[PDB]
């Protein structure tokens, strides 16, 4: 369940940005709009490779991005 | 008796993406309900307002067949009093909606190998939906202060995104088609009776 497992903090990387494009304003708007296009972007990517290096690399990275949007909904 | 096409609403050979959903307007014919409500094909069938099983005794003027292909996590957007990527940019339904709500699973229809991009939705916009409202523009979304005159960039991006759906998709983002029944009754004749 290693593609399914990524799919899941992507599309929480999606919500969360979503709800923040009727919150934040300026800079702080520009941000979020930025990480829910790439988390949906990474969803196609995600599918239509391979390696599980890349994968992995992934999940890393929307890991990180996640726990910065929730610096932007709890301000 | 000449019945209702629910035949090129449900079996229809091809569903629009859910940013474009397509309208089919059903109107003096037989509506026999209980066709679909015993087919136990559908993995959703929710109805508002009308019990599935008194369906068929009532008459409307008009009824309104809305087509469209999402993700499975995404059906329970479709519903009255719920907000979320599609309900909010793609298809909204009002708190006071009164119909039914059908989805089943296509995974053996718009699934490929290498997967199938040919579904959209709609990423970005400036505000929310009315209650059937659609919304087909193309034109580039500005994300901050910087003009982006047409042009896709950077913080400039095109608002339409595409699902991936091929055959091994978990279930939970495997392709589902969704039929929404709205039913109206207005000061006409009422023509669109059951059996
Ligand atoms: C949508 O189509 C299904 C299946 O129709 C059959 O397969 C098609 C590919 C085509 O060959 C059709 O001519 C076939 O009839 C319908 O399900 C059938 O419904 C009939 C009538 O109730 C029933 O006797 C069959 O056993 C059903 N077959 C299956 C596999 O369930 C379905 O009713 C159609 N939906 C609508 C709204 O008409």
């Amino acid at each position: 369940e290693l593609e399914e497992q990524v799919m899941h903090v992507l599309d929480q990387v999606s919500e969360l940005a979503h709800e923040l494009l009727h919150k934040l304003t300026g800079e702080e708007l520009e941000r979020a709009a930025y990480f829910n296009w790439w988390a949906t972007e990474m969803m196609l990517e995600l599918i239509k490779s391979d390696d599980e290096r890349e994968i992995r690399e992934i999940e890393e990275e929307a890991r990180r991005i996640l726990e910065h949007l929730e610096e932007l909904a709890r301000k | 008796t000449n019945l209702c096409p629910f035949g090129e609403v449900f079996n229809a050979t091809r569903f629009a993406s859910v940013y474009a959903w397509n309208r089919k307007r059903i109107s003096n014919c037989v509506a026999d309900y209980s066709v679909l409500y015993n087919s136990a094909s559908f993995s959703t069938f929710k109805c508002y307002g009308v019990s599935p099983t008194k369906l068929n005794d009532l008459c409307f003027t008009n009824v309104y067949a809305d087509s469209f292909v999402i993700r499975g996590d995404e059906v329970r957007q479709i519903a009255p009093g719920q907000t979320g990527k599609i309900a909010d940019y793609n298809y909204k339904l009002p708190d006071d909606f009164t119909g039914c709500v059908i989805a089943w699973n296509s995974n053996n229809l718009d699934s490929k190998v290498g997967g199938n991009y040919n579904y959209l939705y709609r990423l970005f916009r400036k505000s929310n939906l009315k209650p059937f409202e659609r919304d087909i523009s193309t034109e580039i979304y500005q994300a901050g202060s910087t003009p982006c005159n047409g042009v896709e960039g950077f913080n400039c991006y095109f608002p339409l995104q595409s699902y991936g759906f091929q055959p091994t998709n978990g279930v939970g983002y495997q392709p589902y088609r969704v039929v929404v029944l709205s039913f109206e009754l207005l000061h006409a004749p009422a023509t669109v009776c059951g059996p």
